RNA sequence: CAGAUACCGUCGUAGUUCCGACCAUAAACGAUGCCGACCGGCGAUGCGGCGGCGUUAUUCCCAUGACCCGCCGGGCAGCUUCCGGGAAACCAAAGUCUUUGGGUUCCGGGGGGAGUAUGGUUGCAAAGCUGAAACUUAAAGGAAUUUGGCGAAGGGCACCACC
RNA sequence: AGGUCUCGUAGACCGUGCACCAUGAGCACGAAUCCU
């Protein structure tokens, strides 16, 4: 995104999907923003610690994205390894 | 028949990244086959990839990424200077800041800015970007 | 809360033509239109034509 | 969702579960739930994981207490078994409620009247609600959906494995939604049991709606 | 006219050309 | 003369609590008002007609002819949009192309051709846009070329800002709608093409709607 | 044909809407309740607005409407959702159990309990219609 | 194209020479039909001797009469 | 343009079927091709019923029925409007019409 | 019927049938060459093979045939689909194509003249294969939409229609 | 011992053709935009 000077010339940075790794674009509405609440170890109680994700139009409109939304909880490690 | 197994390795690939896979299976192998996935694996534009040692041809599970635009072969495998190349890389390549061609001299197969820098040629294969 | 103007007559030709302005809203039958709407019906003297003006 | 211990299936809601008749589903099978899918019982019904189930809702119940505007997420029921149930839902954990007729424009005609534009969708169904998930699409709009094994899958994020025919069950699984979003709220105690009452959120026939009011004062 | 019958009425001109072609000799 | 929003955008956007149109551009909110970029791009701003051309619907009693509208907006340092309009008169036609446009308008990025010297200036990569059977293929050019195409992508890519192009096209070009229409998608389609300028992972920055939840509770019901 | 339109239709709606306490089933006293009420030009439309109330009120007094919501049955629709048996229709003493899905239960979390009972299974597998 | 061999320039040469063949401005420039039928004879101006002087009428959308010689 | 996604038959790999005759024409039409029509009906329908039962030697008899198989060419089962045109959306559908009485 | 050497009806010649010798032509169509790979699902169908609760060949066992539940390979097909493509109709191939290359054969450059004249060739003949030019023409076409018109169909209406 | 078993009765899917029915002179037609 540079020069041979250094200065950032993009005027910005387009998001990229969780699962298949394309560029969301502008104008994809069917793309989304989710975010999942992190809860504390012992009480249960909710604190406010986000980790959102992002799912492309297409993956959403596949049938897979589900199954995409799984697979990032299986790796943060939220949701139980033995499933 | 099967007349190149290269070609079909490369379709192969370049289905499998546009459906949005993440791993495939290559029925044939070649050692020109593995030099060609060595060399997109140094460029990193596929992930660390195996070979399924089965006593027939090796099977190649290649872990797929979003990195990966399009996978091309030319066929057949075209001779190619250093004054001859330049005309494959204006209108075979998207653009002039990334994208190789990958071409078979005799120190190797390897990009063509490695072929450069050595100062040699040979047959072109295809192409990455 | 409603209006409309006809007009007719040679407008950029030979073949006399009829543009409709309508907005709003507008009574055709019964006797609220004897008594809702004014009609004024004008001619209007060019050097290529006579052109007419009706307003409700 | 379950990596803890205090997220896990205790003692009366496995009874709850085989009560509502939860673990047995349709009889065809959706290629999207095979990974919730144990193995086919005998005369066509497929058995689905409670685990699984469990993991799922409580994602669905992350999702849902997430955002801090409980205006700002919709529940969706255009059948007759779940009328009361989002109305109940969204009066426990303060949702907005579309129970019956979801007109075609509440998401994307500006200019009508009926214009609610919500962050997060919650449905019942994905087969018998497929007008909301499309209009889901033209929207930056999460969806939650209450997925069977025989219903497709298409629009959705978080696919909660279910069997949404019977009454028991989806009012079941709204009450055990609700009881999760508000154990994690904050307004409701953990280790008291708050249970009421379990029967409230249950759709039934008005004849049996009329034989009780006959059978009792 | 279609192919059919304009097809015929070539073959019947070929078939008139022919004979005078051969008697013609 | 004023102003009022139905929308939430165009709330957050009118509060001056909204800096700039590039998080909703960012983000992909769809966009419904088209006050929120006539207040963001101002007198930079310019639009001009391409070609209004008639289409006629028959009836019993003669022949409808209603006429539509194309136009191109776009300032020349960025983004740029296009939109159809058809109605039965020429300035109602004109002011809902004008109107629709500026609502739909595209980001673009530009790239060098082998040296990233001084500002950019053409197209990155090779990109192609197709609508009908119209196809049209931009090529990275050298600095101080010019644009050399047709007019119509002509016009659209100094209302891109971009000014060094190569093109071809193929296909029936005499319909001016789908070959602009492809001119536009070509120059859309720029951001789904990803280089390895850009291979990183991204840190997710913070949606507007729950950062100015309370915002939105406290104005509107 | 007499087939009323959508304005008397609309109009009788919602004077039997705001209005329902001083209503009744003769049609001269709602005749005056909607000559005192509402406005209207005419006596042809007060009338056939004031038969079209006496429809709607012989039919609401039997049962409910889907196109008026009036005070009166209104809280009894609340009041049939907001019924609650003093039973939990949940806790039933026994519980019958497939085999398939005890050894599910005997692997997820528990071993035994003893408020579940197994059933016998079926002879066949006869489960389809027969199509062909 | 369709016949992509390494060490096919033959077959490409003589389709195309055969499909060059198969044209209406290649046929024509390279046969001596249409320059021994040509009245110019590949020659841009000519004289002539005018004989009668024939006034040949329009075609159907336009009514007039056009006046010609006979060369 | 291509009307049908099959020609109106159900010939998918065979190129040869054996021709039949109709039964309103005399027209030669693919066997496969041809309205078919497996009518079952009555001697006596609905009047002559009781009048056959009331004038019979044998008491509890039962009345035979009619089967015969009817082979229509395509104009003549439009013209006797056995089968009529249907809309292009709703030309894919293949069930029976359904039968009440 | 104005005409009817036509639609309709009664007769009726070659032919329709088999043997033996010929010609090599169809809307010979799936209007879609052959081989090879990849790329969604669903329920059935014909063959071969495998596994499994159960019923029948009259009550026990085994294998076989006859049903039920699932798979494997090949074949004719069907339903849905913002995978993808196309001018669209539509196509799981007519996809993997400007991000243009797996191998290979035949074949078309606007509409008429024209599958025509001539030359060669096959044949008893009818004819088959190869196959132009002069001249003329600014359109001839493909898909789809909106109107009108049907001696097209399905519902209603009118004493300027009928009973 | 009782003496008409009970619950409501589309209980028309009766048919197929259908005499003659041709033609139409053209001139009458021209596509667009913003405020001081
Ligand atoms: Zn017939």
């Amino acid at each position: 995104m540079q020069n041979d000077a250094g200065e950032f010339v993009d005027l910005y940075v387009p998001r990229k999907c969780s699962a298949s790794n394309r560029i969301i674009g502008a104008k994809d509405h069917a793309s989304i923003q989710m975010n999942v609440a992190e809860v504390d170890k012992v009480t249960g109680r909710f604190n406010g610690q986000f980790k959102t994700y992002a799912i492309c139009g297409a993956i959403r409109r596949m049938g897979e994205s589900d199954d995409s939304i799984l697979r990032l909880a299986k790796a943060d490690g939220i949701v139980s390894k033995n499933f | 028949v099967r007349m190149n197994v290269l070609a079909d390795a490369l379709k192969s690939i370049n289905n499998a990244e546009k459906r949005g896979k993440r791993q495939v299976l290559i029925r044939p192998c070649s050692k020109v086959i593995v030099r060609f996935l060595t060399v997109m694996m140094k460029h990193g534009y596929i992930g660390e990839f195996e070979i399924i040692d089965d006593h027939r041809a090796g099977k190649i599970v290649v872990n797929l990424t979003g990195r990966l635009n399009k996978c091309g072969v030319i066929s057949p495998r075209f001779d190619v200077q250093l004054k001859d190349l330049e005309k494959w890389q204006n209108n075979l390549l998207p653009s002039r800041q990334f994208g190789f061609i990958v071409l078979t001299t005799s120190a190797g197969i390897m990009d063509h800015e490695e072929a450069r820098r050595k100062h040699t040629g040979g047959k072109i294969l295809g192409f990455f970007f | 809360k409603g209006c409309e103007v006809v007009v007719s007559g040679k407008l950029r030709g030979q073949r006399a033509k009829s543009m409709k302005f309508v907005d709003g809203l507008m009574i055709h039958s019964g006797d609220p239109v004897n008594y809702y709407v004014d009609t004024a019906v004008r001619h209007v003297l060019l050097r290529q034509g006579v052109l007419g003006i009706k307003v409700k | 969702s379950g990596a803890l211990d205090v997220l896990q299936m205790k003692e009366e809601d496995v009874l709850k579960f085989l009560a509502a008749g939860t673990h047995l589903g349709g009889t065809n099978l959706d290629f999207q739930m095979e990974q919730y899918i144990y193995k086919r019982k005998s005369d066509g019904i497929y058995i689905i994981n409670l685990k699984r189930t469990w993991e799922k809702l409580l994602l669905a119940a992350r999702a849902i207490v997430a955002i801090e505007n409980p205006a700002d997420v919709s529940v969706i029921s255009s059948r007759n078994t779940g009328q009361r149930a989002v109305l109940k839902f969204a009066a426990a954990t303060g949702a907005t409620p579309i129970a019956g007729r979801f007109t075609p424009g509440t998401f994307t005609n500006q200019i009508q009247t009926a214009f609610r534009e919500p962050r997060l969708l919650v449905v019942t169904d994905p087969r018998a609600d497929h007008q909301p998930l499309t209009e889901a699409s033209y929207v930056n709009l999460p969806t939650i959906a209450l997925c069977n094994t025989d219903s497709p899958l298409r629009y959705v994020d978080i696919a909660i494995p279910c069997n949404n025919k019977g009454a028991h069950s989806v009012g079941l699984m709204w009450w055990m939604l609700a009881r999760e979003v508000l154990r994690m709220r904050g307004t409701i105690s953990r280790e008291h049991p708050w249970e009421v009452m379990p029967d409230l959120y249950f759709y039934r026939d008005p004849e049996e709606i009329e034989k009780e009011e006959q059978a009792a004062a | 006219m279609r192919a059919k019958w304009r097809k015929k009425r070539m073959r019947r001109l070929k078939r008139k050309r022919r004979k005078m072609r051969q008697r013609s000799k | 003369k004023e102003w009022l929003p139905v929308t939430k955008l165009g709330r957050l956007v009118k509060d001056m609590k909204i800096k700039s149109l590039e998080e909703i551009y960012l983000f992909s909110l769809p966009i419904k008002e088209s006050e929120i970029i006539d207040f963001f791009l101002g007198a930079s701003l310019k639009d001009e007609v391409l070609k209004i051309m008639p289409v006629q619907k028959q009836t019993r009693a003669g022949q409808r002819t209603r006429f539509k509208a194309f136009v191109a907006i776009g300032d020349y340092n960025g983004h740029v949009g296009l939109g159809v309009k058809c109605s039965k008169e020429v300035a109602t036609a004109i002011r809902g192309a004008i109107i629709l446009a500026k609502l739909s308008i595209v980001p673009v990025r530009r790239g060098y051709w082998g040296n990233k010297i001084g500002k950019p200036h053409t197209v990155p990569c090779k990109v192609t846009g197709r609508c009908g059977s119209v196809l049209v293929r931009l090529i990275p050019a050298p600095r101080g070329t010019g644009i050399v195409s047709a007019p119509v992508p002509k016009k659209l890519l100094m209302m891109a800002g971009i000014d060094d192009c190569y093109t071809s096209a193929r296909g029936c070009t005499a319909t001016l709608g789908n070959f602009a229409k492809a001119t536009f998608d070509a120059i859309s389609k720029t951001y789904s093409y990803l280089t390895p300028d850009l291979w990183k992972e991204t840190v997710f920055t913070k949606s507007p709607y729950q950062e100015f939840t309370d915002h939105l509770v406290k104005t509107h019901t | 044909g007499r087939v009323r339109t959508k304005t008397v239709k609309k109009a009788a709606r919602v004077i039997i809407e705001k209005y329902y306490t001083r209503l009744g089933n003769d049609f001269h006293t709602n005749k005056r309740v909607c000559e005192e009420i509402a406005i209207i030009p005419s006596k042809k439309l007060r009338n056939k607005i004031a038969g079209y109330v006496t429809h709607l009120m012989k039919r609401i007094q039997r049962g409910p409407v889907r196109g008026i919501s009036i005070k009166l049955q209104e809280e009894e629709r609340e009041r049939r959702d907001n019924y609650v048996p003093e039973v939990s229709a949940l806790d039933q003493e026994i519980i019958e159990v497939d085999p398939d899905t005890k050894e599910m239960l005997k692997l997820l979390d528990f071993g035994s309990l003893s408020n579940l009972q197994v059933t016998q299974p079926t002879v066949g597998m006869n489960f389809k219609t027969p199509r062909g | 194209g369709k016949c992509r061999g390494l060490r096919t320039a033959r077959k490409l040469r003589s389709h195309r020479r055969d499909q060059k063949w198969h044209d209406k401005q290649y046929k024509k420039a390279h046969l001596g039909t249409a320059l021994k039928a040509n009245p110019f004879g590949g020659a841009s101006h000519a004289k002539g001797i005018v004989l009668e002087k024939v006034g040949v009428e329009a075609k159907q959308p336009n009514s007039a009469i056009r006046k010609c010689v006979r060369v | 343009t291509k009307k049908r996604r099959n020609n109106g038959r159900a010939k998918k790999g065979r190129g040869h079927v054996q021709p039949i005759r109709c039964t309103n024409c005399a027209r030669c039409v693919p066997k496969d091709k041809a309205i078919k029509k497996f009518v079952i009906r009555n001697i006596v329908e609905a009047a002559a019923v009781r009048d056959i039962s009331e004038a019979s030697v044998f008491d509890a008899y039962v009345l035979p029925k009619l089967y015969v198989k009817l082979h229509y060419c395509v104009s003549c089962a439009i013209h006797s409007k056995v089968v009529r045109n249907r809309s292009r959306e709703a030309r894919k559908d293949r069930t029976p019409p359904p039968r009440f009485r």
